[PDB]
RNA sequence: CGAUGUCGGCUCGUCGCAUCCUGGGGCUGAAGAAGGUCCCAAGGGUUGGGCUGUUCGCCCAUUAAAGCGGCACGCGAGCUG
RNA sequence: GAAUGCCGGCAUGAGUAACGAUAAAGAGGGUGAGAAUCCCUCUCGCCGUAAGCCCAAGGGUUCCUACGCAAUGGUCGUCAGCGUAGGGUUAGGCGGGACCUAAGGUGAAGCCGAAAGGCGUAGCCGAAGGGCAGCCGGUUAAUAUUCCGGCCCUUCCCGCAGGUGCGAUGGGGGGACGCUCUAGGCUAGGGGGACCGGAGCCAUGGACGAGCCCGGCCAGAAGCGCAGGGUGGGAGGUAGGCAAAUCCGCCUCCCAACAAGCUCUGCGUGGUGGGGAAGCCCGUACGGGUGACAACCCCCCGAAGCCAGGGAGCCAAGAAAAGCCUCUAAGCACAACCUGCGGGAACCCGUACCGCAAACCGACACAGGUGGGCGGGUGCAAGAGCACUCAGGCGCGCGGGAGAACCCUCGCCAAGGAACUCUGCAAGUUGGCCCCGUAACUUCGGGAGAAGGGGUGCUCCCUGGGGUGAUGAGCCCCGGGGAGCCGCAGUGAACAGGCUCUGGCGACUGUUUACCAAAAACACAGCUCUCUGCGAACUCGUAAGAGGAGGUAUAGGGAGCGACGCUUGCCCGGUGCCGGAAGGUCAAGGGGAGGGGUGCAAGCCCCGAACCGAAGCCCCGGUGAACGGCGGCCGUAACUAUAACGGUCCUAAGGUAGCGAAAUUCCUUGUCGGGUAAGUUCCGACCUGCACGAAAAGCGUAACGACCGGAGCGCUGUCUCGGCGAGGG
RNA sequence: GAGCUAGCCCUGGCCAGGGUGAAGCUGGGGUGAGACCCAGUGGAGGCCCGAACCGGUGGGGGAUGCAAACCCCUCGGAUGA
RNA sequence: UGGUUCGUGGAGCCAUGGGGGAAUCUGGGCGGACCACCGCCUAAGGCUAAGUACUCCGGGUGACCGAUAGCGCACCAGUAC
RNA sequence: GUAAAACCGG
RNA sequence: CUUCGUUCGGGACGAAG
RNA sequence: CCGAGGGUAGGGCCCGUGACUGGGGCGAAGUCGUAACAAGGUAGCUGUACCGGAAGGUGCGGCUGGA
RNA sequence: UGGGAGAGGGUGGUGGAAUUCCCGGAGUAGCGGUGAAAUGCGCAGAUACCGGGAGGAACGCCGAUGGCGAAGGCAGCCACCUGGUCCACCCGUGACGCUGAGGCGCGAAAGCGUGGGGAGCAAACCGGAUUAGAUACCCGGGUAGUCCACGCCCUAAACG
């Protein structure tokens, strides 16, 4: 049948991308933890 | 003069459509139309705030003259009578002798090719707009302003009419289509005659889908629900309602008034 | 109760006898025929349907007879549901 | 030494199940150390509205080539979508951006919120939408509407040449639109051909013949030709389009009523450019040459595509902004704008490859899922159905044998046909088209494909309509009649209803528990009650604000019933709601009688009674399509029986109409009647209604239903009662 | 977290092929004028049959599956909610 | 109403949202309801090191661990997945 | 302009 | 339930039980 | 070819019958009320609608077969 | 040709009396009702009185032994539209006439459907009296209906 992951590159960066974190105060605090964790990608990497 | 159908379906057996016989002109005036925001019942937070709405035919808004004191003394010719999808009534083209074109909401026994004019001067004949202090007592009238210079906000559905019952100082006393007796200021404009398309009452939609074409989604009874959702929900095999009958939000729906009691409007109001 | 799947039907049997029939016999209010009752006897057999989920039961048409019970009210790592 | 302990390693099942659609394989020759599995050839099978092409999304090097086989591949592998390396993606015209707006997001002004932040007009962002200028071939191992060839175009910028008052984000026009059905003329596409051009072939009994087989095109500027869309032309007056207009709108006389005329497309022809099969000969896995100076002609079918903003009907009444045209404003009128020509400039990103799938989404080379376009031919009435097959792509990445039980998927059967069983569950009967003929009932539409029948192939002859062609041959689509032939059988294969009678519930189409329930449940038009006069009620939110609604009592919200027919009886005692400026009760507050604590006292500080004190409650009324409720015991009629009648207790009132062993009935398989040989079911009745009953509606109702029950007809492996054969294990 | 799913807003697209033959018009019949009745044209409908598409009715297989919802036969809708 | 040990308690003190609303040394607060006496302070403006907390970092030390331990990571680890 | 009802007899 | 009273008689009504 | 007739399927009319049920008529002298005939004790009658154990009553309009 | 009478029919408008209800003033211990009472209404300020306002229905006097119409039926007034009928003149057509099976149209009241409206009356319903009992007569409330527009129903002591 039709499964959960139906990918869309416009969708992925307008939801999980860097400009969408830096609107919400809850999403700037996402990147602050991922600075502090050490993460090689802060954000889901889209072309 | 309401058209019925032969029963060549189940749903054509009861369906009536209107006669559309006063309609002269079948596509609207392009400078007087502008697009309609469909909403779904959804507000600026995007939450449903009126249930069971959405789905309709696409509509373009018709801009309606609801003042008529823009153009005191400037007469106009009734050019056409048109369908509006955005009200129960019909609308009328006025070609003013300026050459504005405006829509007025179309009264009953207005015919095409007709002088109308707004003013005090403004003789008492159907389509003409006056202050309520200058219309005679006892005449039927519509498009009534409530407070003056604010807009026609009374008696403008199809068939409806207010009737002038008295004067009292600056204020005049109106018999509303609700039956309310009501003190309205005499400087409020008002357009004479009843409205019509008065066979809008006698329309039978025939089927479920003609509700869906007007954007009326299915309406769920709270007896058919669960007690999370409704007071009336629950109960193994069709409860009779449990309780004094009630909204989804808890207030009672048989009899309970909610005119707010200290309204400042309540001393211009005489009846129901 | 860190699980022993429950009624009924189908399939598959097997066992007990306090025996439904067939076999042997005593008594009879056993003339004969057919019966009644009791004793010995399990070797074999103990039909097909209508109703109802039925077990059971009531009928229909036969029969020599249309037996009663046990095996987790036998049998769902065999089936149905 | 245990905690169904945590982590790691290795055993059991066990060389067991399985090796992923039953579309199918066989041989000869190569390479190789190693071939069922890699390459080539021949034969066979499968798809072919795809299992074949072209795009979008997604993926991201998988594309091509060279060298390889440790792991991946459900076996092998010399192969690969795998390992190493190299190469490969070329745009003014294709998509996107230096264009525009939609929902929505953002947001100067402004509003709101303890903070974080929430709104919000203009504006901005925002696209498979609107706008905008490239078609056909050829080359690469891998790119092309991108490179090349030919032929057309688009912007700017600078110059001359010729014209006019030029001139904006500002005004107007336009862009600009629904659903269904459709006429005219084309095109894509397809069929046929005695006509044209081709290597070749007479096979096996006949044929050297209008024989067989293959192919008879594409694009293409100006100009024409054929269809078709948009559109009136002048004159005055003008207060409207938030300044100004010669523009637009409005008013009033004249000229056509017309595409006559202007443009604007589409389609033919068009200077010219290109392509060109089958067979044969070869050297690759891919291709090349020849056939060729290739021919490139004529009829017919014909689009859902094109002219396109066509036409008609209908109600549910069908985006915006920019590009474009026109008009003026300041400013400018040595400027500027327009037309033609010449020269010059034309950026950024993508382009390989898979793309119904082994490269996307499902942990897998996973029988699942994924939007758009093309989708040939013949026959069956049609069709994108079904069967076969062009082009093209495949035999699904374990095989070889055997011929047991047993399972799956089939095929057939004597006699009986439901006796099987919870139930004809399952499977069989029926089945397309043409023509007869068709009941109760009905809301007059239906029921209807009722039911039940007859025909269906082929050959010969006569004959009636159309369409394209001149009214004609031909070619295409429809019929009628007569005569005859063959077979068990003529929709001879494939695709293609079993029917009828009768109840229950729900009017109906529809919706629902993704993943055990599709229903009598939900919804539904329609009925009623109730609220709401607009800054409405109601809803979301602290608020701002927003929906409602740019709606206005024929409207909006809430609740119940659920088309339709006939109807919806009594009780307001308690609860709810509605109406009452009397009265009782009631908090803060006002009020101070009087009393208290300290002072030597003026004073300071405390309690604190009458009385005035709102809503609400008590109280008084009304209201059932508001919450709800709607009896018991005795006696009595010319035989028992029964009780129309009467008496009596209680309640607020004591179930009316209509139905009733019911989807309601315990005793119950109630008692009769009908179907049956036999009927705990079913149908029709009686009423003794444990425990029906009127909008949690009552009783019926045509049509409808993958709902639930009963019965009969047809037909059958369901069964008596099994048997045999087939393929996948 | 609304890339699954539920609803709504904006913008596009899709639904082969057959039947049934509403209203309305045209001619005739009729009337004082009508209502009305015949044909013919017409092409309506939460109409009918049936592919794409959307579903999931009954049965069988599947059950360490091809699949953590599948496959075969069958069936419902298929111009509309 | 909050804070302080103070949960309405005899409830003061310090801040405050709402209402009323003074004075400038003979002025005002406090000493736990209140009053008298006796005393202590000078509100309605602001700034002010040090002594105090922490360890991203650098160093020293350890009756701290020794690759299932020690930080999740001794090894290109917030990585593969 | 009117005037409370007051049954029955094989 | 009973006796009386009104009535032509019964039923109703009236009075004593 | 037609064809007496036999068979299959579906309609129409008529007769007998049927659990149960509606009302009709006559009976033995039964039970309950008093509807109508006299102003029958509310004048009577009638069309219609509703209600009531039942005669009947009421509402609307009509009649003189009454004042 | 020329006049006349009439509640003859349809449409639009319009005048007053009265009932009920709302508001204001004033005013009290009762009002309605019956054969008598009672339900009911009323110190929460009724009936009766005055003034203002709303709404619906029927049109007093004229008015009868009257008129009109085919019948049912028709009654304030005004205007429009319109049928029928009578008289006078004897002018024209010139037997054109009478009746009428079917058909067609009209057809009181009640009743039905759709919407409107609803002051008074009032089936059904609720009480209070009467009675032996009252599903009646009497009284107090009261829903359809009565009114309008459209479409039905087709009846009667539709009788002279
Ligand atoms: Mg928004
Ligand atoms: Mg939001
Ligand atoms: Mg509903
Ligand atoms: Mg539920
Ligand atoms: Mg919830
Ligand atoms: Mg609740
Ligand atoms: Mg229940
Ligand atoms: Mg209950
Ligand atoms: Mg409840
Ligand atoms: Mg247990
Ligand atoms: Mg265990
Ligand atoms: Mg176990
Ligand atoms: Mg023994
Ligand atoms: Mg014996
Ligand atoms: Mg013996
Ligand atoms: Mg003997
Ligand atoms: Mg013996
Ligand atoms: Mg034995
Ligand atoms: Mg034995
Ligand atoms: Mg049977
Ligand atoms: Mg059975
Ligand atoms: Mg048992
Ligand atoms: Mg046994
Ligand atoms: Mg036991
Ligand atoms: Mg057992
Ligand atoms: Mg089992
Ligand atoms: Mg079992
Ligand atoms: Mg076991
Ligand atoms: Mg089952
Ligand atoms: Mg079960
Ligand atoms: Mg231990
Ligand atoms: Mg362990
Ligand atoms: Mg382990
Ligand atoms: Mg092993
Ligand atoms: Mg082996
Ligand atoms: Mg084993
Ligand atoms: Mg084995
Ligand atoms: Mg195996
Ligand atoms: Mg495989
Ligand atoms: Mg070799
Ligand atoms: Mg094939
Ligand atoms: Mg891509
Ligand atoms: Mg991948
Ligand atoms: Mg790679
Ligand atoms: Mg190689
Ligand atoms: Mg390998
Ligand atoms: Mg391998
Ligand atoms: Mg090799
Ligand atoms: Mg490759
Ligand atoms: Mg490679
Ligand atoms: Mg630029
Ligand atoms: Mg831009
Ligand atoms: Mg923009
Ligand atoms: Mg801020
Ligand atoms: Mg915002
Ligand atoms: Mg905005
Ligand atoms: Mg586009
Ligand atoms: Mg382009
Ligand atoms: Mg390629
Ligand atoms: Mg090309
Ligand atoms: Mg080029
Ligand atoms: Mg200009
Ligand atoms: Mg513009
Ligand atoms: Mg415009
Ligand atoms: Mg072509
Ligand atoms: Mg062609
Ligand atoms: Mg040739
Ligand atoms: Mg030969
Ligand atoms: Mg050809
Ligand atoms: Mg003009
Ligand atoms: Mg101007
Ligand atoms: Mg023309
Ligand atoms: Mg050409
Ligand atoms: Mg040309
Ligand atoms: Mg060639
Ligand atoms: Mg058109
Ligand atoms: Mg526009
Ligand atoms: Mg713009
Ligand atoms: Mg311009
Ligand atoms: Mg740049
Ligand atoms: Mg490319
Ligand atoms: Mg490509
Ligand atoms: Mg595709
Ligand atoms: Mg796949
Ligand atoms: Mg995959
Ligand atoms: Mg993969
Ligand atoms: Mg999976
Ligand atoms: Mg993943
Ligand atoms: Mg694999
Ligand atoms: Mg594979
Ligand atoms: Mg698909
Ligand atoms: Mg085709
Ligand atoms: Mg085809
Ligand atoms: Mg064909
Ligand atoms: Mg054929
Ligand atoms: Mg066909
Ligand atoms: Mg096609
Ligand atoms: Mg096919
Ligand atoms: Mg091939
Ligand atoms: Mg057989
Ligand atoms: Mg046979
Ligand atoms: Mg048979
Ligand atoms: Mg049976
Ligand atoms: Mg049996
Ligand atoms: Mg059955
Ligand atoms: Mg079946
Ligand atoms: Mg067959
Ligand atoms: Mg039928
Ligand atoms: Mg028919
Ligand atoms: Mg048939
Ligand atoms: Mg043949
Ligand atoms: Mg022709
Ligand atoms: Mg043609
Ligand atoms: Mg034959
Ligand atoms: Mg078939
Ligand atoms: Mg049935
Ligand atoms: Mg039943
Ligand atoms: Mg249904
Ligand atoms: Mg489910
Ligand atoms: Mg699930
Ligand atoms: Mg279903
Ligand atoms: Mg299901
Ligand atoms: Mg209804
Ligand atoms: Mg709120
Ligand atoms: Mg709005
Ligand atoms: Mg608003
Ligand atoms: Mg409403
Ligand atoms: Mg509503
Ligand atoms: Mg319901
Ligand atoms: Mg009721
Ligand atoms: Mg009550
Ligand atoms: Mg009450
Ligand atoms: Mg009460
Ligand atoms: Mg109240
Ligand atoms: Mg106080
Ligand atoms: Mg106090
Ligand atoms: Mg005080
Ligand atoms: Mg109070
Ligand atoms: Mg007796
Ligand atoms: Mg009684
Ligand atoms: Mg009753
Ligand atoms: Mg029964
Ligand atoms: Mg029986
Ligand atoms: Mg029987
Ligand atoms: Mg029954
Ligand atoms: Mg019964
Ligand atoms: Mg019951
Ligand atoms: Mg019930
Ligand atoms: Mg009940
Ligand atoms: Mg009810
Ligand atoms: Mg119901
Ligand atoms: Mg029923
Ligand atoms: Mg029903
Ligand atoms: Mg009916
Ligand atoms: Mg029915
Ligand atoms: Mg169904
Ligand atoms: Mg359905
Ligand atoms: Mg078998
Ligand atoms: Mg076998
Ligand atoms: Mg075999
Ligand atoms: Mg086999
Ligand atoms: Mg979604
Ligand atoms: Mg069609
Ligand atoms: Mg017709
Ligand atoms: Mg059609
Ligand atoms: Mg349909
Ligand atoms: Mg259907
Ligand atoms: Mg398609
Ligand atoms: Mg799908
Ligand atoms: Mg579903
Ligand atoms: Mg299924
Ligand atoms: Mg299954
Ligand atoms: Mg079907
Ligand atoms: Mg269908
Ligand atoms: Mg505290
Ligand atoms: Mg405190
Ligand atoms: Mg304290
Ligand atoms: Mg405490
Ligand atoms: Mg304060
Ligand atoms: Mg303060
Ligand atoms: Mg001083
Ligand atoms: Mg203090
Ligand atoms: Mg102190
Ligand atoms: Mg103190
Ligand atoms: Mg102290
Ligand atoms: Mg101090
Ligand atoms: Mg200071
Ligand atoms: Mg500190
Ligand atoms: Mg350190
Ligand atoms: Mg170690
Ligand atoms: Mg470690
Ligand atoms: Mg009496
Ligand atoms: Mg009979
Ligand atoms: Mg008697
Ligand atoms: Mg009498
Ligand atoms: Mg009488
Ligand atoms: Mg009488
Ligand atoms: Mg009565
Ligand atoms: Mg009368
Ligand atoms: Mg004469
Ligand atoms: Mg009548
Ligand atoms: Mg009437
Ligand atoms: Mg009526
Ligand atoms: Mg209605
Ligand atoms: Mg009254
Ligand atoms: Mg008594
Ligand atoms: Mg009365
Ligand atoms: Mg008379």
């Amino acid at each position: 049948m039709k499964r959960t992951w139906q990918p869309n590159r416009r969708k992925r960066a307008k939801t999980h991308g860097f400009r969408a974190r830096m609107r919400t105060p809850g999403g700037r605090k996402v990147l602050k933890r991922r600075r502090q964790k050490g993460r090689w990608r802060l954000t889901p990497a889209v072309r | 003069a309401v058209k019925k159908f032969k029963p060549y379906t189940p749903s054509r057996r009861f369906m009536t459509v209107a006669d559309f016989s006063e309609i002269t002109k079948t596509e609207p005036e392009k400078s007087l139309v502008k697009p309609l925001k469909k909403t779904g019942g959804r507000n600026n937070q995007g939450r449903i705030t009126v249930r069971f709405r959405g789905g309709g035919h696409k509509r373009l808004y018709r801009i309606i003259d609801f003042k008529r004191w823009d153009k005191v003394g400037i007469p106009a010719k009734v050019a056409a009578i048109e369908y509006d999808p955005n009200r129960s009534a019909r609308i009328a083209l006025l070609h003013y002798v300026d050459g504005e074109k405006r829509y007025i909401i179309a009264p009953d026994g207005l015919q095409v090719g007709q002088q109308v004019v707004a003013g005090p001067d403004a003789p008492i004949q159907v389509g003409n707009a006056l202050p309520l202090r200058f219309i005679p007592v006892g005449t039927v009238v519509h498009a009534v302003e409530l407070e003056p210079k604010k807009g026609a906000k009374l008696a403008r559905a199809a068939g409806t009419s207010a009737q002038i019952q008295g004067r009292e100082g600056d204020y005049v006393i109106l018999r509303l289509p609700s039956g309310e007796l009501r003190k309205v200021h005499g400087e409020c404009y008002a357009t004479v005659g009843a409205v019509g398309n008065a066979d809008h009452k006698n329309i039978v939609l025939g089927k479920a889908g003609r509700s869906r074409w007007l954007g009326r989604r299915p309406h769920v009874r709270g007896a058919a629900m669960n007690p999370v959702d409704h007071p009336h929900g629950g109960g193994e095999g069709r409860a009779p309602r449990g309780r004094p009958p009630a909204s989804p939000w808890g207030w009672q729906t048989k009899g309970l008034k909610t005119r707010k009691r200290r309204k400042p409007s309540s001393r211009f109001i005489i009846a129901r």
